[PDB]
């Protein structure tokens, strides 16, 4: 069950129905701690047939909670990746180190606390690290499934660098990390077009290019919308091209992507065409309670709590121009429509 | 028995007992000098709280005769050292303080007992104070 | 209406609802003539028990779970008039108030060897010094060697 | 000069206790793959036949004997009945269609799991004038003459569980997770279904983890800020949690990792003393067991101030049960009352247990002996009319187990009078449990069986004393029995075996001690 | 005569309910309490042998820093000094330590180190303040730890003794922190207090809390003056003092704070533990005046203890609950309350308050659970009160069913307080 | 998203970009993969529709395709299947 479920989760099976594949990963983790493994290491006193499953187990589990941490909603409670220590055969634990890495930066996205400047910074060393490591795995050219290999580390690791510099960016705007922002922008479309000319074009179906895309294009498009620059620019018209031409198989999000990507161009033409107010310490503007919206609508669609009370029983639910603007932009470009 | 509650509850129990020794040394001084008189010879004296003197003159002469008259007529001689005599009169100025403590709170433990002489006039006691203080 | 303490001898010794529901254990026991086994208890000590609640039926006692009600209220003039009896009948008075789980029983009856535990001679201290062994002999004579000089 | 062996041998039967009489006797299910089998056309013509031999008077017969005589049991889960018999009725009139909504397939697993418990809840009396012995028989294809109290309500009783599971799994309930799922595992394990699969409890109840966990609501007080259909809601939702959690400590084990109950009754934790006590109640005379049961495996005395604590708090529910209102005129109050009674008759049982294993304070075999006559004494109250079916509850049989098996063990080393007596008085109540638990009172009475032969072994062979330590071929037997159940309760062969072309490969007493595992096997009690 | 050997042989139950209530005094030379020596008619004076002479030359100087307290009737004293030869070497007495310390600190309170005869032993103090047991550490270790700690290593470690300044001298203080910094003894104590008999602390203070840290078993913290509360536990808006409080890291260790003899904790306008985000519990034990709507309450604590206090204000949850039903508080007083006393509410007795309730029947089951949000939106998660010695308390008392049930709120001494209501 | 008249100055940017740091997890993380949006009242559900459906699709791959995506799986997917299964050449059997 959990080899079947981590086959099916390198594809978009996760996506096209994520309740069902928590609901399978929630049976994995259940599975898994149901043999109570509390070290992966190979001891000398076992049968070496129990040597080679806890070796197996090792590689599974890494595996497991990348797919845990990869499914880290909130309509998925039970975590596997708390069991774990933390960084603050040998290739499938670089992946492991890059996606745990990826975790310890995107853990701050839903809390308050931003993080201090030594976790950044023992973050990014430990990133140059890591970036060394991957750029040190040689390739056949001809045998392909290690170019894939070389491909998926130096694209996580190019999330991973992608993501520390947006928090450069975001969190204190240290002087000089806007390049860095457009430079790994640039190098992780450097990886994406380059495997339209080398006749290995399903490498660009793998889920975290995705992932990567969406996230790059919408901060791409939210940074163009306020703070114009000609860089800035010519990058979101690279991003624009790269996911007009994303492989065809993941369908629908890749048309929710480009509505996305359309809906905050549209943004950008709000902002210009209607003047920032104040009110000496706050600042009112239509796009900033746009922005708000976007938010409550979507925590408003997952709130369970109205099928708790369709599944309690008979228990029925009974619920200037600044506000036009609003209402007329929310009925024409509308976010409820990258739901499914 | 209205005011005991509050009473023992003002001080701590160590408090309390250093406070009945300092007043049991009062009126071990005030029998020696029958201000008070004794009842009885060879047997264990019991005085009221009804009946005890107590005033302002009372508390500092007691003072007088047993802290700062140091008399003590064959073991005078040893006030020589300068750091030894500045530990012993800040024991002195410690003990001073402690004993007006006491013999105020003997004051407040017998006008409760019906006795209407322990009134303290609190201002004299602490211009003494502030008298050895200086 | 009537509930009967079979005592561990073998004898039945009727007490009424109210006053036999002082134990809390024979309370919970008639959530079910109801008689019930009392097995390590004789027929003296139970019966001393019974007058114990025949007594203290109308009394007040603490809340069972006090700091100062529980452990520094005196015994009554009727409890420390009671246990004037032998001392292993009195320890066997408080094996049954544990028993039935009578608290105020064990309340009362248990702070009279507190107030003989303390309160006793410092001369019979001295002589019951290692009545139970809790020393090795070379510890006893450093204790008796520390303390030699006075007497 | 007495038994020395004594405080290290009890202090072994807290460790025997759990991995025979908990872990071995109800949460072992021993399946190998290569023999299982695995279709979905012969349940599919099975549930349809469970299905179509109920009929709608029969199912609304069902439904009056719960609501006159288990509200103890649903009332946490579902609420209150009344809500329940439209969708009883919606039921029948939704049966021949075609095109079945999951908002109307839950509901149908739900009411299938409130059969599952009315069937498995009634008394043979009662379910012979509703239902009929002989089309069962004509289509099962079994021994003709077997009559419902010959074994046979268990079998349908297994077959309604199993059909509302069918149900569920209808619904695709992993894709679709709603509270309803949660209710109906709710109803499900107040009968013997987690102990007749208990690797599908232990996963269906991960799934109501899941399910619970989805809503992420921790606070069950209604704020002031909420809409007032909302504030029923959570209060709803209270109640189903600690119903969650009493159902989710009992199949705690080495077979179910992903637990649901954190919380602390005495003396972090989360979510505890925020909720009104109504039926918390129950929750919390079992997280007052979970102090207690969390010894077992540990291999630590508790301290005393914890027993003590737990005193306390066994008097206080005491005084709380009997606080309850008197409505002797619904007959699921006294229901209730033996519920809330029994369980505090157990907690104390297993706190003097504990006090006389680890401690041995004032009287505490006496006192042992007293909860254990104060379980004898409501079991064999319920013998009258109108409450033959108390003793069905699973609780009587876990607290039976454990009070049998403590029994039989203390009988083998300390020659007692009081205990010979009580142990004849546990075999004759176990003789005349009811029979609906099936196989599992039958190895309850081997497991005594077993206990009394060892007895006879004890007697036997005169003890080896070897100065620092003993020896003798029971102690070894004792010693044995774990070590095959922890053998048994190891999933890493089953992994072995599961990863591909992997395979497992790893006197005066010895004699006596082959020829009792031969003739006495303790592999008996698994099935 | 009394027998030990057929006192230790009865069974460990009895003799914790016999050395619970023997609080701590296992000397017969106990002074009289101060309950006694107040309600009298008379006073008990002085008015010498051959021995007595012997031992208040030679054992006296070296307990004359304790027990100089004691100078009032000297035969208390000439009767002592017989005890403390072979008391702290009695059967007795090391049996209530063992069952002591096999009950994790419950029976007798706090074992203290203190420095004297050259030694840094241990002493037990009653509640008289007088030492009667006093241990160095390897015997304590040898002859009570040992003789109940046989194998299981989580009872060997000892970490329930008290520090307690004010019960000794500054250069005491100096010189006790000096040797118990020489030795690998910090893990041994178990809460310190705070004496002191604008921001001007003694000596013996600073050179307490600048070792506070180095303890890493730390505990139950305790102040004694409203001087000294307002100056390291509470918040009073100070931010930034480098030197001279209480160190942050060690703030996060504490279990509880008990306040034991003050006036007011709300001298300025809040009295508020924003810091010691840690602590579960609090016992005000003889503070004057505290006003329930000034204190901050952090965010996870459990109980709120108080004991000995004269003027309680309350939470004022009747001013906000007033708000919700809409009346006036006559009204309310008048129909809204029932007054329930089913068999829970009969069980501890409280024969002096009269414990009230509101209506099941005229609220409608909505504003009934906004009513008790109320209550548990003024409490703020905690759940043990324990109401001991009070008086008058200002606005009526308000406990939520929840809380009022398990006998989870405790008024124990029920003299001027009244009408407790619980919703 | 911001901590009468107009303005021109730049409080907004920096509160903005911590509202970036929200709105992307709320829409480019959880509303866009990880919400779907269901209606039980709507979603039909049983087991007939299912059955004939995946007895089509099994019998639709024929034997000799399923060694072709399992020779497509071992020479050009090493990177995916390692994680999980192992080798792959132990799964031709
Ligand atoms: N005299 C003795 N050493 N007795 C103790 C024997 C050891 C044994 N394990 C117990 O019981
Ligand atoms: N359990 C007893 C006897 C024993 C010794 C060694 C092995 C097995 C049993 C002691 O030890
Ligand atoms: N339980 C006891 O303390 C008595 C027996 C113990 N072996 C001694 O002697
Ligand atoms: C049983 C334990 N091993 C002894 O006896
Ligand atoms: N644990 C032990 O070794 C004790 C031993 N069984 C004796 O008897
Ligand atoms: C306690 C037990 O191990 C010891 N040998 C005696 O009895
Ligand atoms: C010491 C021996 O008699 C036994 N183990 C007891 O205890």
């Amino acid at each position: 069950l959990v080899q079947a479920y981590l086959i099916l989760a390198t594809t978009t099976f996760p996506y096209d129905e994520p309740l069902l594949a928590n609901s399978l990963l929630t049976q994995c983790i259940h599975t898994f701690k149901n043999f109570h493994v509390d070290d992966f290491r190979p001891l000398l006193n076992d049968d070496p047939v129990e040597s080679i499953a806890k070796v197996t187990l090792g590689r599974i589990f890494y595996r497991l909670c990348g797919c845990d941490y990869l499914q880290s909603g909130p309509r998925k409670p039970i975590a596997l990746h708390t069991e774990v220590s933390s960084l603050l055969n040998s290739t499938e634990v670089l992946y492991w180190k890059i996606i745990s890495l990826d975790r310890d930066l995107d853990q701050y996205l839903n809390k308050s606390s931003k993080p201090p400047l030594k976790t950044l910074d023992a973050i990014r060393r430990e990133l140059d690290i890591f970036q060394y490591k991957v750029d040190s795995l040689e390739e056949d050219f001809r045998s392909n499934n290690s170019r894939f290999q070389k491909f998926i580390a130096l694209f996580q690791i190019s999330t991973v660098s992608w993501k520390l510099f947006k928090m450069y960016l975001i969190y204190y705007d240290t002087a000089d990390s806007l390049l860095k922002v457009i430079h790994y922008s640039k190098v992780i479309i450097s990886l994406i077009v380059n495997n339209f000319h080398a006749k290995s074009e399903f490498f660009n179906r793998h889920p975290m290019v995705m992932q990567t895309i969406t996230r790059v294009v919408s901060f791409i498009s939210f940074y163009q919308i306020f703070v114009e620059s000609a860089a800035v620019k010519q990058l979101l018209v690279d991003l624009t091209e790269l996911t007009a031409n994303l492989p065809t198989i993941f369908g629908s999000k890749l048309d929710k992507l480009v509505y996305l990507t359309e809906r905050l161009s549209k943004l950008k033409l709000l902002w210009d065409k209607v003047q920032l107010l104040d009110s000496g310490d706050s600042f009112y503007h239509p796009v900033f309670k746009i922005l708000q919206n976007d938010i409550k609508i979507i925590e408003l669609k997952n709130d369970e709590m109205f099928s708790l009370i369709k599944g309690l029983g008979s228990l029925v639910p009974l619920n200037s121009d600044f506000r036009t603007i609003v209402e007329e932009f929310q009925s024409e470009y509308n976010i409820s429509d990258i739901l499914s | 028995e209205d005011r005991f509650q509050e009473l023992v509850d003002s001080l701590k129990p160590r408090t309390a007992h250093q406070y009945k020794t300092y007043y049991t040394k009062y009126i071990q001084w005030c029998q020696l000098n029958q201000i008070i008189p004794t009842p009885e010879d060879n047997s264990v004296n019991s005085v009221p709280y009804k009946d005890l003197p107590i005033s302002a003159e009372l508390i500092h002469w007691f003072l007088l005769d047993t802290l700062i008259t140091d008399d003590k007529p064959g073991e005078k001689r040893e006030e020589t050292e300068d750091l030894d005599e500045e530990e012993e009169n800040s024991f002195k100025i410690a003990t001073l303080k402690k004993i007006i403590g006491s013999l105020n709170f003997l004051s407040k433990l017998c006008k409760v007992h019906e006795n209407p002489n322990a009134n303290i006039d609190t201002k004299y006691l602490e211009s003494v104070t502030k008298l050895h203080t200086h | 209406s009537n509930v009967v303490l079979v005592s561990g001898e073998g004898e039945r010794f009727t007490v009424d609802k109210k006053i036999a529901e002082r134990s809390l254990l024979l309370k919970n026991y008639l959530n079910d003539e109801i008689v019930m086994p009392v097995p390590n208890v004789r027929s003296s000590v139970l019966q001393k028990v019974i007058e114990w609640a025949e007594h203290h039926r109308d009394s007040n006692f603490p809340d069972e779970d006090d700091d100062d009600s529980r452990k520094s209220a005196p015994v009554d003039s009727w409890d420390r008039e009671f246990l004037k009896v032998d001392q292993e009948m009195l320890y066997e008075i408080i094996l049954a108030a544990n028993y039935l789980n009578i608290k105020p029983l064990l309340d009362a009856g248990c702070k009279v060897v507190a107030e003989m535990i303390r309160g006793r001679s410092p001369e019979e201290i001295r002589r019951t010094f290692n009545i139970v062994n809790d020393f090795t002999p070379e510890e006893e004579a450093a204790i008796r060697r520390e303390n030699e000089w006075a007497e | 000069s007495s038994k020395e062996y004594l405080p290290d041998l009890l202090l072994f039967w807290q460790n025997y206790e759990y991995w025979i009489t908990n872990i071995g006797l109800y949460k072992t299910k021993q399946r190998d793959l290569t023999r299982t089998p695995a279709n979905l056309d012969t349940d599919t013509e099975e549930c349809m036949f469970w299905m179509n031999y109920l009929q709608k008077d029969q199912s609304f017969q069902l439904m009056n004997f719960a609501m006159e005589n288990l509200g103890a049991l649903y009332f946490g889960s579902i609420g209150d009945i009344s809500e329940l018999y439209l969708r009883v009725e919606q039921y029948w009139d939704r049966r021949a269609d075609k095109n079945h909504s999951v908002d109307g397939k839950y509901w149908d697993a739900l009411i299938w799991s409130v059969f599952t418990m009315c069937i498995y809840y009634m008394p043979v009396e009662k379910l012979a004038e509703i239902f009929s012995v002989y089309p069962l028989h004509e289509y099962l294809g079994s021994n003709k003459r077997l009559n419902w109290e010959d074994g046979m309500q268990l079998v349908m009783c297994q077959n309604f569980a199993r059909c509302s599971l069918f149900q569920l799994k209808q619904c695709d309930f992993m894709a679709h997770p709603d509270i309803r799922l949660v209710q109906a595992y709710l109803i499900l394990a107040t009968t013997t279904f987690p102990y007749d699969e208990p690797l599908l409890a232990n996963s269906l109840l991960t799934q109501c983890i899941h399910t619970f966990k989805n809503f992420h609501v921790d606070d069950f007080r209604p704020l002031l800020n909420d809409d007032p259909v909302e504030s029923i809601a959570k209060v709803t939702l209270g109640r189903i949690f600690y119903r969650l959690c009493g159902c989710d400590y009992l199949q705690s084990g080495p077979r179910k990792p992903i637990a649901l109950h954190t919380e602390v009754s005495s003396l972090n934790v989360d979510v505890y003393r925020e909720e009104n006590s109504t039926e918390v109640l129950y929750w919390k005379i079992i997280s007052l067991d979970r102090d207690l049961d969390q010894y077992l495996n540990k291999s630590s005395k508790p301290p005393l101030k914890t027993l003590d604590a737990i005193r306390r708090e066994l008097d206080i529910f005491q005084y709380k049960v009997d606080s309850l209102e008197e409505d002797f005129r619904s007959n699921n109050s006294r229901f209730q009352k033996f519920i809330a009674l029994f369980q505090i008759s157990t907690v104390s049982w297993k706190l003097f247990k504990m006090y006389l294993i680890y401690y041995d304070t004032a009287d505490s075999l006496l006192k042992v002996i007293h909860y254990s006559k104060v379980i004898i004494s409501l079991i064999v109250n319920n013998f009258h009319a109108k409450s033959e079916f108390f003793n069905r509850h699973p609780m009587v049989m876990q607290t039976i187990t454990r009070v049998v098996s403590f029994i039989s063990f203390y009988q083998i080393f300390v020659e007692s009078a009081a205990v010979k007596q009580l142990l004849v008085d546990l075999t004759e109540l176990t003789a005349n449990l009811p029979t609906i638990f099936g196989s599992k009172l039958d190895k309850l009475v081997y497991l005594t069986e077993r206990l009394s032969k060892l007895k006879l072994l004890w007697d036997k062979v005169q003890l080896l004393d070897s100065g620092d330590s003993f020896y003798h071929p029971v102690f070894k037997i004792l010693q044995n029995d774990i070590k095959i159940i922890e053998l048994k309760n190891d999933e890493m062969f089953s992994l072995i075996k599961g990863l591909g072309s992997l395979v497992p490969l790893n006197s005066d007493f010895r004699t006596i001690v082959e020829e009792f595992q031969s003739e006495y096997n303790i592999s008996d009690i698994l099935s | 005569s009394f027998n030990p050997v057929r006192f230790l042989e009865l069974p460990i139950d009895i003799r914790k309910e016999v050395y619970f209530h023997l609080d701590g005094n296992f000397c017969g030379a106990h002074p009289y309490p101060i309950d006694i020596l107040y309600k009298s008619n008379d006073v008990e004076l002085p008015g010498r042998s051959k021995r007595s002479k012997k031992l208040l030359r030679y054992m006296y100087p070296v307990f004359a820093t304790y027990l100089n307290i004691f100078e009032y009737s000297p035969q208390l004293i000439e009767k002592w000094l017989e005890y403390a030869f072979w008391l702290r070497y009695d059967c007795l007495v090391l049996d209530c330590f063992k069952v002591n310390h096999l009950y994790d600190g419950t029976l007798i309170d706090a074992l203290e180190w203190t420095y004297l005869d050259n030694e840094l032993r241990l002493a037990y103090f009653n509640k008289a303040s007088m030492l009667e047991v006093w241990y160095t550490f390897k015997e304590y270790k040898k002859w009570v730890i040992d003789s109940v700690a046989f194998d299981e290593l989580d009872l060997l470690n000892v970490s329930n003794i008290q520090f307690n300044i004010d019960n000794l001298t500054p250069q005491l203080v100096d010189k006790c922190l000096s040797i118990l910094e020489q030795k690998d003894l910090f893990a041994t104590i178990g809460e310190v207090q705070f004496g002191q008999d604008n921001q001007l602390t003694s000596i013996s203070v600073i050179r307490t809390i600048r070792s506070m840290e180095s303890m890493k078993s730390l505990r139950k913290i305790t102040v004694r003056g409203e001087k000294l509360y307002e100056l390291l536990i509470n918040f009073h808006g100070f931010r930034d003092n480098p030197g001279k409080t209480i160190s942050y890291i060690v703030k996060r260790r504490i279990n509880e704070i008990r306040l034991s003899r003050m006036n007011q904790i709300s001298r300025t306008g809040l009295a508020d533990f924003t810091r010691w985000d840690n602590l579960q519990k609090l016992v005000l034990s003889r503070v004057a005046y505290i006003d329930l709507n000034s204190i901050v309450f952090p965010k996870n604590f459990k109980s709120l203890t108080m004991k000995r206090v004269s003027k309680i204000k309350w939470w004022n949850i009747e001013e906000n609950i007033l708000k919700e039903l809409k009346v006036d508080k006559r009204t309310f007083k008048s129909l809204y309350i029932k007054e329930d006393d089913s068999k829970f509410t009969k069980f501890f007795n409280l024969r002096h308050t009269r414990i009230k309730e509101l209506d099941k029947s005229e609220i409608n089951q909505i504003t009934y659970l906004r009513c008790q949000a109320i209550v548990w939106l003024s409490f703020r998660t905690l759940n043990h009160i324990k109401l001991q010695n009070v008086s008058e308390v200002f606005n009526n008392i308000i406990v939520p069913r929840a809380l009022f049930d398990s006998k989870r709120v405790e008024i124990y001494r029920c003299e001027k307080i009244s009408q407790v209501l619980v919703i | 998203m911001f901590n009468i008249t107009a303005s021109s100055s730049k409080e907004y940017l920096p509160d903005l970009l911590l509202f970036w740091q929200n709105y992307e997890y709320w829409i480019t993380n959880i509303g866009l993969y990880k919400t779907k949006q269901r209606d039980l009242t709507r979603t039909p559900a049983n087991l007939d529709t299912d059955t004939e459906e995946c007895m089509f699709w099994m019998n639709y791959l024929q034997k000799d395709q399923s060694f072709q995506l399992m020779n497509f799986a071992m020479e050009n997917l090493g990177a995916l299947y390692f994680g999980s299964i192992g080798d792959i050449s132990e799964l031709y059997l």
